[PDB]
């Protein structure tokens, strides 16, 4: 009977609000109520679009009312809610992708292989680690991002990124309470509605390049949105009934472990990641970063580069710890390329060596 | 009865036990009126879709199909036959015969009275007297009064159940879903809880109606 | 006729209420008068949320003050 | 902390903690008077907020990790 | 400290430290005041306990003297 | 009854001042009508601009909802 | 600036040019929060509605001479 008579509310005010004074709102708020109380999403939601009732029915410009209500509806009704892709949990998996998509410096492989066979192992009649997170302390240029993106592919899951040394308040990772438009749910909630699934690695960038410029350091709301067993049961500012961030990964990344927050150092095991060789990043080079540029730029079956140019290139053009200079060096080869290819080839595949590399 | 001409019924189906007029406005409804003048005054009435087609079809009929005694057959030179049917029925459809005319053969009466009356006769009372509330309330939803009259004094409890029910309104699948259920109860209950729902929404309607004289 | 109906309208959007929906609520900040009143606080803590109250419900749009009397 | 958690099991009354340390100013402990969005109280009322007993057991954390040069 | 590290790390009944090697962790391991870092250690022993015991389980029960600390 | 009577002068001033034609109150109000139609918008924004068109047949001594809207 | 303007020749386009020297607002930058009339959107947003064409040529002059505050 409440379900029904809502359902009457509903009808008399799609019927009406056609010629509601706020157009803001756009009307919408009955269509978007079809996820509402037509809702496959749990009871949490189903107690605040009744709360979320109360927010409608009213005009807009400037601090509306409505609008609010329905990004508040929006933003509830988007995030995904019991659905979960299907993980495969294998350390054998992982043990094949960290070889065929890295040549590796086979020490920080596995300490996430010591990580995994602990996920693995998750028991308590549920899924609760009380451990530490992944982070990684290394170069940029060094494959922080690629080794996040191996281990979701290994664990088939969603990667993401939502970088955390642009943020300077507790309200770019925090909520405020849904009263006005203008207020934005934190990161972490978008790269949340970013994913359809309850359970998406997430990464988190340049955590020790974050600071407390403005009133309020964003290490505490990082602990609490963090820490894995009281953020089974959290809401930030914006949202109000709580939403688990149990099952969600949380590998991290940082450069230095001194700017990183001393409440932040609890469940952290450091995973140390050194720059590479010189034999090693040619090798990178002649796998996964020079067919990248070639691929790219649109090289197929254009130039191919010797061995002793990759070196050449390397010993001269980069003498960053990372394959960020290397990987710029091979592009500007590329775009270069594509220019002494672009006014005639001499042949189906031209041939780049280390005579004329200053000339490319 | 079997092979008996089919007339769609318009915009809703025609409970049975009721003084309903039929609109015929299509000629090809026509020509099975005019067969159907053949049948002994019996009619096989299958009802069509929600908003119909200008043409029946073998594919929009309904699964149940009311056998009606025929009270009179008035003729108008406006373009519709409306003819005065007070049906006995309901009785299911086993398939689609193709026309126009369309055709369409079915069986005895799917109405049945079962054990235990004694629960039937309560229910048929509780009922009335839900109706009666109901009616009586719905003046500013505009209930008609005769419809009320037309549900007192009646001996078989599927008359006053279908009877009961075509003069409260509401859609058409829960219409449908009433001519289905065979029972004699569970009728009854389907019609005593679509009552209760009209009823709350009517409340809902008197409260807010007293909240906008306030604000006035 | 068409003012008259607006008004009605009006009126009518009004009333909804939300009734059971609207059971927690009340046209809003009447949740909170009641659960200011539910909350055994010391009376300056009453007369202080009741005058802030009153300087609620002054048309939350247009003006983030009230937003802010709504947050304390 | 440990040592809290049993005091306050002892007790019987829910444990909690905040890390005080590394507070830079007064304002983190009383906030500032609400005059925008975004305003916020100290930190302790934070602590008694997200604790819904009016009796806990409170750890001020790392008391002597507090600097004081700015704002109050 | 040791039997909370593998009730979490999901080995109970299948690993085990002769606390000679707890005593060889103490003395080597972790030089700190606490137990923070030998409770690091132990949780370095565990995960890596897990991760041998996942390239197949040789036995229904295991141990682990004290020589054989730096390899797992 | 002077309240009435200057409600219904005015409005036929507002009655009047639709440039006799009666097309609309304002020129400005039916050129934005057809200048969201003549430029193809995605469904994103035609759809919604086809919504935020219904805050016009305002002027601007009337309600100043088309002192924004237009602008907009 | 006529490098760009040469290379809009070149490339069949409209060039145009929005200085960003001086600027510390996002509603500089971009739209502000729609307060009815007054508040008008930033810099690249009247940069876009100048052209005609939803395929141009900026050219951000002294990008480098910008500044990051308060108030977005
Ligand atoms: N074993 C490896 N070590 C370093 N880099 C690698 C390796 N394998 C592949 N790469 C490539 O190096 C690049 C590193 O760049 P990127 O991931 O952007 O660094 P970050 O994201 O950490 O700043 C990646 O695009 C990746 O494809």
């Amino acid at each position: 009977d409440t379900n029904q008579r809502e359902y009457y509310l509903r009808e008399q005010m799609k019927a009406i609000q056609k010629e509601l004074g706020g157009e803001d709102g756009l009307s919408d708020l009955e269509a978007l109520r079809k996820k509402i109380e037509e809702v496959g999403m749990p009871e949490a939601v189903k107690t605040k679009a009744l709360k979320e009732l109360d927010r409608l029915e009213r005009m807009q410009q400037g601090s509306p009312e409505a609008t609010v209500a329905r990004t508040y509806l929006d933003w509830l009704t988007e995030v995904p809610w019991s659905k979960a892709d299907p993980e495969v949990l294998d350390i054998n998996h992982t043990r094949q992708v960290l070889d065929e998509d890295h040549y590796g410096l086979k020490d920080v492989k596995e300490r996430i292989l010591e990580y995994l066979a602990v996920r693995q192992l998750t028991q308590g009649l549920d899924v609760r680690n009380k451990a530490p997170i992944l982070v990684l302390v290394g170069p940029p240029g060094v494959g922080k991002t690629s080794l996040g993106r191996s281990i979701a592919r290994s664990m088939n899951r969603k990667f993401h990124r939502i970088s955390l040394g642009g943020v300077r308040d507790e309200a770019e990772i925090r909520g405020h309470r849904r009263t006005y438009i203008g207020a934005m749910p934190g990161k972490l909630i978008h790269a949340m509605k970013q994913v359809g699934v309850i359970n998406p690695v997430i990464l988190l960038d340049e955590i020790d390049k974050m600071s407390s410029d403005w009133r309020g350091d964003p290490a505490s709301a990082m602990l609490e949105v963090l820490d894995p067993e009281q953020n089974n049961t959290f809401t930030d500012h914006y949202l109000d009934v709580p939403y688990d961030l149990s099952k969600v990964f949380f590998i991290t990344t940082a450069n230095t472990l001194q700017t990183i927050p001393r409440p932040l150092l609890d469940r952290m095991e450091v995973i140390e990641i050194p720059g590479y060789t010189n034999m090693e990043k040619q090798a990178i080079a002649r796998q996964y970063l020079w067919p990248k540029q070639v691929r790219e730029s649109g090289m197929e079956g254009r130039i191919e580069v010797t061995d002793a140019a990759i070196l050449r290139v390397i010993s001269e053009y980069t003498r960053e710890a990372g394959v960020r200079g290397l990987e710029r060096e091979l592009g500007k080869i590329a775009r270069k390329g594509a220019k002494f290819w672009l006014e005639g080839a001499w042949e189906g595949l031209r041939t780049i060596d280390a005579s004329d590399i200053p000339t490319y | 009865r079997l092979e008996l001409p089919v007339i769609p019924l318009r915009n809703t189906v025609i409970l049975p036990h009721t003084t309903t007029p039929v609109d015929v406005g299509r000629a090809k409804s026509k020509r099975a009126v005019e067969e159907a003048m053949g049948a002994d005054r019996l009619i096989f009435l299958v009802a069509q879709r929600d908003p119909e087609v200008d043409d029946p079809a073998p594919d929009d009929l309904y699964t149940w199909g009311v056998q009606a005694v025929v009270k009179q057959a008035m003729r108008l030179p406006d373009g519709t036959l409306q003819v005065m049917v007070e049906a006995r029925a309901r009785a299911q459809v086993t398939d689609y015969i193709p026309g126009p005319y369309l055709r369409a053969r079915g069986e005895v009466f799917s109405e049945i009275f079962p054990i235990d009356e004694a629960v039937v006769r309560v229910l048929v009372e509780e009922l009335k007297e839900a109706f009666e509330k109901y009616v009586a309330n719905h003046k500013s939803l505009r209930l008609d009064r005769y419809q009320l009259e037309a549900v007192k004094g009646t001996s078989d409890p599927a008359m006053l159940a279908d009877t009961i029910a075509y003069h409260a309104t509401w859609t058409v699948a829960e219409k449908q879903e009433i001519l289905e259920l065979t029972d004699l109860e569970a009728r009854l209950k389907k019609v005593l809880g679509l009552l209760s729902r009209d009823l709350e929404r009517f409340e809902l309607d008197k409260r807010v109606a007293q909240r906008v004289k306030e604000q006035m």
